[PDB]
């Protein structure tokens, strides 16, 4: 087995890990989950909205 | 130095010379002293 | 805010870690009762990376103590720094592993892994931003290799994004003290390969050759070997703890050490290391520091790096020094000696400096080297294992505990695949 | 007015920013506690501000992802000068990854940094532009400085954005995965940058070894020399001078073509105290040291290429006639080649105020000084060598799983090298004479 | 200058062990070790004597 | 000679005796 | 700057250089613990040539110290100046060769050459510009002649452009202490002709002849013999370490004064050697030093200057003087005596000076001279070797170590051309 091509095939035929949206608000740094916090529209596009 | 055979056919982004006839003439004339 | 949870299993792992916490407590200025009693603010500013906080100004380590035999549990606290650790973190079994990888992984470690993990989740989830994990053990014993690889699997499935380190004492090539350590080493490479970001291979006779030829001890014991190993662990994470001109933490060196996610086996090394009789003849400067640093005698892995090619090299420095002369002669070792560095990476060597040296030196540095020649450490265990599997030497101690010959056949196959990994990247 | 906003990103930007902001305090008399021991002088407002109570706070923002580079500033001798909210740290570094600095960890602090720059820009009555200090080799020094400028182009548009970048030196280097970061941060900065003043550590090392009588220089010596350059750049608009040069005029007189904006900075009166006693420093004599290849602060021979544009900044008791007679002799000199399509070549600027030494530094008391910022064709072979570094690591796809595995497509590498491989012919085309 | 202490013959300084039993090497420093028995002879002649009347 | 620096030292004649004051679970 | 590596081999090499490191450390100013206590500043400026630097003011000698048995290096460590040498430079084997060239070059030299070349590489890369290597050893032995020739082969192959020096102790015919001394010498020379640049042939007969007929000393020891050897070994290289009106380095003293790549066997000599009873009756000027330096009595090889034409001569003077006195004395010894020199080299005089003399002496010089009359040093040592090999005398102590008689055969083929190559200039 040739492993020069195998390591390159894993990189070329692959996808990037999508990072979780998280936001800071401090000079000292703090990782707050952006999705669960009420700063991004999450439940405004629900199927039960308006009706 | 080595820059792979794959990164040799890549084209430029700038066309500063006014025409294409002088583009080949400028490149041919300066290989004479080098 | 960049802390790491310390893990340690096995008698070798507990004794190495016990000496490791002595070196750390000295450098940060922590007395055996656990109160900061040093001489500078820059020993307490980043005390939270290893030590927790208890009321009364007391600093409790984040290490969790693991063993299957309770004999070493009494030895750790009865040591000169044994009251420092939390008694709840002393989690242990009641029956020994008996140099069996099957008992540490399947039989005896199964009931104990659920108990230690609660203590691990205890000390990892109280962290605002955990940097990673660090487990020290050996690959010759039962609970060091068996449960030391089971614990690696459970942490990586729980914390995949966090880094994981392994300070593994892979078994010694020529001198030995266990007849089944080829079995335990073969079964413990495959778990190390797939679930660890840094692995530092440490050999006992490499430490013995250092104790003999470099240090000239009259009678070295296990305390001296754990002394030299503790130099690396404190030296590797020196940028997490103290300021530097150009610092490089635990994860940043990992990025430019491993070109591919499987070739993560390094050779440690401590540079400023001198016998008593040659102390007055040696001047503590950087050019002599970097010449002992790359010497094969100083290497804490008993494999000669001239037999292979250096894939990636790094060396983090400690002490007030000048950056120019570090940069020019670490270029020189690549230039005057260009045959043992891989041609497909132009600069193979990473530099980093900390301002604060260890207490006991004006200036210090350590060595981390990813060389091809660590394949000769592994394929010799393979020929030392294939002499035993063909005749089924001590196989009934393993297949009678819930294993089969297929697991040995695959574990030989992944180990032979890694020896095939380094050979192609050497030839390329 | 004439306000300027400085952004220091990465460990390099902070360490240079420490030496930049100590020098700006000594040029104005602002004490480390931010009090001027004196409406008098208002020359500080280009760098500093006021709070009414006599406190001067820098118009700078300090961003890093590793806390233990800014935490010295918070607990150092200048702990009361900088605003705490202007010093910004994260939790984990970029780990020498452009992907971490751009896509995952750099996207963290970018909204807070943009917020802080807006509060700084709201205090600016007249804003000359943005100065950004970084290193091509660093993780956040390449990633976050790339994400910032895309956001500055969205938010501030055509506002002048100048960079002080630490180039990877062609032979001496620190990191291994450093050539990967250099290609990536060059590709996404070409259309967003306005001008990029460039300098590397190896050429300063030789200048510190030879021109100054200091053996084994430190990063602290390098940052003061860079700090003397940025001071010499801005002090035309800080101080009274004969020929005023502004930050907007640098992009016009040094960037002829949109995709080439990499001039080279040098500071020629850099001589030791023992060596200043013997030689005289006349205007003609110090401006020839701007053109010596050994005195260039970028390790590349300018004789290998051709000069495209030069920006001479004179600082001290320089006479404009001696400035004029000096440039005329350089034009008559044959070993320096200028391109045919730039017969002018030279922009000169004269400032009256002498450089003031840092008390206890390496630089000698020069009565006059000159700082040269020149765009040369000779930087093309630096890209050719930098191509030899990235590519020789990319043919085996080495060190890409750290990049492709975190937020970044592999096709980024398959587009970011081809675009800067076009710079090789862009520098070829501007280096051919028209017949 | 500011830094100094690298040039101009400051190499004339401490060898990091002037002699035995100094209070500065400690255990974080890697110069003192437990394995070196400075009383290896004195323990031996105690044991040479101890085997005699045994 | 290096016995204090092995389990807990209580036995005076031979300091290399075992001392499971620990282990021995509270149940 | 111009650092040079010291190397020693054999018990004879260990005794000689221990005396040499005694007189150099006396010269530059160094106590038994290696600390400067001199009375000048010119003594420390070129101390890098022979000494490294350590913390506290220490100057360890730039020397690697190897022998195949550890007995003689116990005396070196217990000598008057035995505490300056670094203990890591001490390289010793378990069992010595024991006056066996075959054992030194093939059997026990194989597992010790890796250790010395590691130390040599470690200490040569510390030099900013390594001016070369220089070795002192004996040619009648097993360590100096067997392994020391092996060391020269490896450090020449690894370090091509640097010059190589050696101070070989050629075994003496009339006074001898080794039966197999022709074997150890003729197996060493034909290696040493093609791997060295300067080979100083110091002989024990001439050192003895100086001790009686010049020093008038009643009971010489090996300290009194190595003192004369250490005097010329410091005097050859004195311009490398001290200023002078006309400097002459080692390469300067070599490339000038060896005419062909085989004519590199040398004749040392130290001029101002005076009797204690005749010291106060003797003046110290240029003319008295010149006449006595060229005399056949003060020769340091057991072959007179007479059996052949002087190929080239080199004199390295020392002290404060005027050059025309040196020039007129060289002029007055060429015009009055023109029959002992080659006629195809007209300007055959080399001069070299230093302003700093040896301690306790106003004026001194070191004579170096190529002459044909060193061919008898090889003809006579081969006429007794070919009288010993022809019956296969002591061959089982050599052929059993992994060598054959063809290596012996090419030794005489180099003992009938090297003497022959000397003889066409007659
Ligand atoms: N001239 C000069 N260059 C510096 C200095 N400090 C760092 N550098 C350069 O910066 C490069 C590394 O980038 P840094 O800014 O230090 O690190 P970083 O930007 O924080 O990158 P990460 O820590 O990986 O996120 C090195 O290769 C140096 O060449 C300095 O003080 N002066
Ligand atoms: N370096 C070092 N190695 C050790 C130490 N103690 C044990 N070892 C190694 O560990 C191996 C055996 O480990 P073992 O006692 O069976 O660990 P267990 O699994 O806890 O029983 C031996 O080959 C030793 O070389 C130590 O203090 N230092
Ligand atoms: N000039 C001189 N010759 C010596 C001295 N010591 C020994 N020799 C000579 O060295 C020869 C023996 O060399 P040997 O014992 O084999 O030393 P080795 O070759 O290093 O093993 C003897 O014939 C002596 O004449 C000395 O102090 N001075
Ligand atoms: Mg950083
Ligand atoms: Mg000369």
């Amino acid at each position: 087995k040739n492993f020069i091509n195998t390591n390159a095939a894993d990189v070329i035929m692959g996808v990037a890990k999508k990072p979780k949206p998280i936001y800071v608000d401090k000079r000292t740094g703090d990782k707050h989950d952006l999705e669960t916090s009420g700063l991004v529209p999450k439940y405004i596009n629900k199927k039960d909205y308006g009706v | 130095l080595w820059h792979m055979p794959h990164f040799q056919k890549v084209g430029p982004h700038l066309a500063t010379f006014p025409t294409e006839a002088d583009r080949q003439r400028a490149f041919k004339a300066h290989r004479e002293e080098c | 805010m960049r802390e790491i949870v310390h893990l340690q299993a096995g008698q070798c792992g507990n004794q190495i870690g016990a000496k490791f916490w002595e070196v750390i407590s000295d450098e940060h200025g922590i007395d055996p009762t656990g109160t900061y009693h040093g001489d500078s603010d820059l020993q307490l500013e980043r005390i939270n990376v290893y030590y927790n906080e208890a009321t009364g100004g007391k600093y409790v380590p984040r290490a969790v103590l693991v063993d299957l035999e309770p004999g070493t549990m009494d030895s750790v606290r009865s040591g000169p720094f044994g009251q420092i650790f939390r008694p709840d973190n002393f989690v242990f079994g009641q029956s020994g592993a008996g140099n069996n990888w099957a008992k540490g992984h399947y039989t005896e470690g199964a009931e104990l892994v659920d108990s230690v993990l609660d203590v691990v989740r205890k000390e990892a989830e109280s962290c605002d931003c955990l940097q990673g994990f660090q487990l020290t053990h050996s690959l010759g014993g039962g609970t060091g290799s068996g449960m030391g690889t089971l614990l690696i699997s459970k942490i990586r499935e729980e914390y995949p994004d966090r880094i994981m380190n392994t300070f593994s004492v892979v078994p010694s090539p020529k001198v030995s003290d266990t007849v089944v350590e080829p079995y335990n080493a073969t079964l413990s490479v495959h778990q190390l390969v797939e679930n660890t970001d840094e692995t530092y291979c440490i050999d006992n006779e490499a430490l013995y050759d250092i104790c003999f030829r470099t240090l000239k001890l009259t009678t070295p014991t296990y305390g001296d070997l754990n002394h030299l190993v503790s130099a690396t662990m404190s030296g590797v994470t020196t940028c997490l703890r103290f300021p530097g001109q150009l610092n490089a933490d635990l994860r940043k060196l990992a990025v430019n050490m491993v070109p591919f996610p499987r070739l993560h086996f390094f050779m440690p090394g401590f540079a400023p290391l001198t016998s008593r009789g040659s102390q007055q003849y040696r001047a503590l400067t950087v050019p002599e520091l970097t010449q002992q640093m790359f010497d094969a005698k100083n290497m804490m892995a008993a494999c000669d790096p001239r037999h292979g090619r250096y894939l990636t090299v790094a060396a983090v420095f400690r002490g007030r020094m000048s950056m120019k002369e570090v940069d020019e002669q670490m270029l020189n070792v690549q230039n005057k000696n260009s045959s043992y560095f891989v041609e497909w990476i132009p600069n193979n060597v990473k530099t980093a400096v900390c301002d604060i040296p260890p207490r006991g030196l004006k200036m210090s540095a350590t060595f981390i080297g990813n060389s091809t020649a660590i394949q000769e450490l592994f394929k010799r265990i393979s020929e030392q294992f294939t002499a035993m599997f063909r005749r089924k030497a001590f196989l009934h101690w393993y297949t009678g505990e819930g294993m089969d010959e297929m697991e040995f056949t695959e574990a030989e196959s992944n180990m032979n695949d890694l020896v095939s990994e380094y050979q192609q990247y050497q030839d390329a | 007015m004439r306000e300027c906003i400085s952004v220091h990103v990465g460990q390099a930007g902070v360490q240079i920013g420490n030496a930049c902001w100590e020098l700006y305090c000594l040029e104005h008399g602002i004490q480390p506690d931010g009090q001027m021991p004196s409406g008098g002088d208002d020359s500080f407002n280009t760098f500093f501000s006021e709070t009414g109570a006599g406190k001067h706070v820098p118009r700078a923002v300090f961003v890093d992802l590793e806390p233990t580079v800014i935490d010295e500033v918070r607990t150092g001798t200048y702990r009361q000068l900088f605003h705490p909210e202007q010093l910004i740290t994260g939790k984990e570094d970029a780990a020498n990854n452009y992907a971490r600095g751009h896509y995952t960890i750099g996207k963290e602090l970018i909204d807070l940094v943009l917020d802080r720059i807006r509060k700084l820009a709201d205090q600016c009555t007249g804003l000359q532009g943005f100065l950004i200090f970084h290193s091509f080799g660093g993780g956040t020094g390449s990633g976050f400085t790339s994400l910032l400028m895309e956001r500055l182009s969205v938010d501030y548009g055509k506002k002048s954005k100048l960079e002080f970048s630490i180039y990877p030196a062609p032979q001496v280097s620190t990191a291994v995965v450093e050539p990967y970061n250099s290609i990536l941060t060059t590709h996404t900065t070409l259309e967003h940058s306005d001008c990029a003043f460039m300098v590397d550590n190896e050429a300063i090392y030789d200048i510190c070894r030879r021109n100054l009588d200091i053996e084994r220089p430190t990063y602290t010596n390098l940052n003061r020399l860079i700090g003397q350059i940025v001071s010499s750049i801005t002090a035309s608009l800080r101080f009274d001078g004969a020929l005023n040069v502004d930050l907007t005029e640098f992009q016009t007189n040094l960037v002829p073509y949109p995709r080439i904006h990499f001039p080279l900075a040098t500071y020629a009166p850099v001589i030791s105290a023992e060596k200043a006693y013997h030689e005289q420093l006349s205007v003609a004599e110090i401006t020839n040291a701007c053109f010596e290849p050994a005195n260039q602060m970028v390790k590349c021979d300018p004789r290998h290429g051709k000069y495209m544009a030069c920006c001479l900044l004179y600082r001290g008791d320089v006479v404009p006639k001696d400035v004029n007679a000096a440039i005329a002799t350089i034009k008559t000199k044959r070993t320096i080649q200028f391109v045919d399509w730039c017969p002018t070549g030279f922009k000169v600027g004269i400032n009256y105020q002498p450089p003031t030494v840092v008390p206890g530094g390496d630089l000698a008391k020069v009565q006059r000084a000159v700082c040269m910022l020149s765009n040369t064709t000779a930087i093309a072979e630096a890209w050719a060598r930098l191509d030899h570094k990235f590519d020789l690591m990319y043919a085996k796809r080495a060190f890409v799983h750290w990049y492709v595995g975190e937020g970044m497509e592999e096709g980024e590498f398959s587009e970011a090298r081809e675009d800067m491989a076009a710079l090789e012919k862009d520098y070829e085309e501007v280096g051919m004479d028209s017949v | 200058e500011f830094d100094l202490s690298d040039p101009l013959a400051l190499k004339k300084d401490r060898p990091a062990r002037q002699s035995d039993y100094d209070a500065r090497n400690t255990i974080s420093g890697m110069q003192k070790f437990m394995g070196e028995d400075l009383n290896f002879h004195l323990r031996k002649k105690f044991q040479e004597e101890q085997n005699r009347e045994w | 000679e290096r016995a204090p620096q092995v389990s807990n030292i209580r036995t005076l004649d031979t300091p290399f005796r075992k001392n499971c004051s620990f282990s021995t679970p509270v149940p």
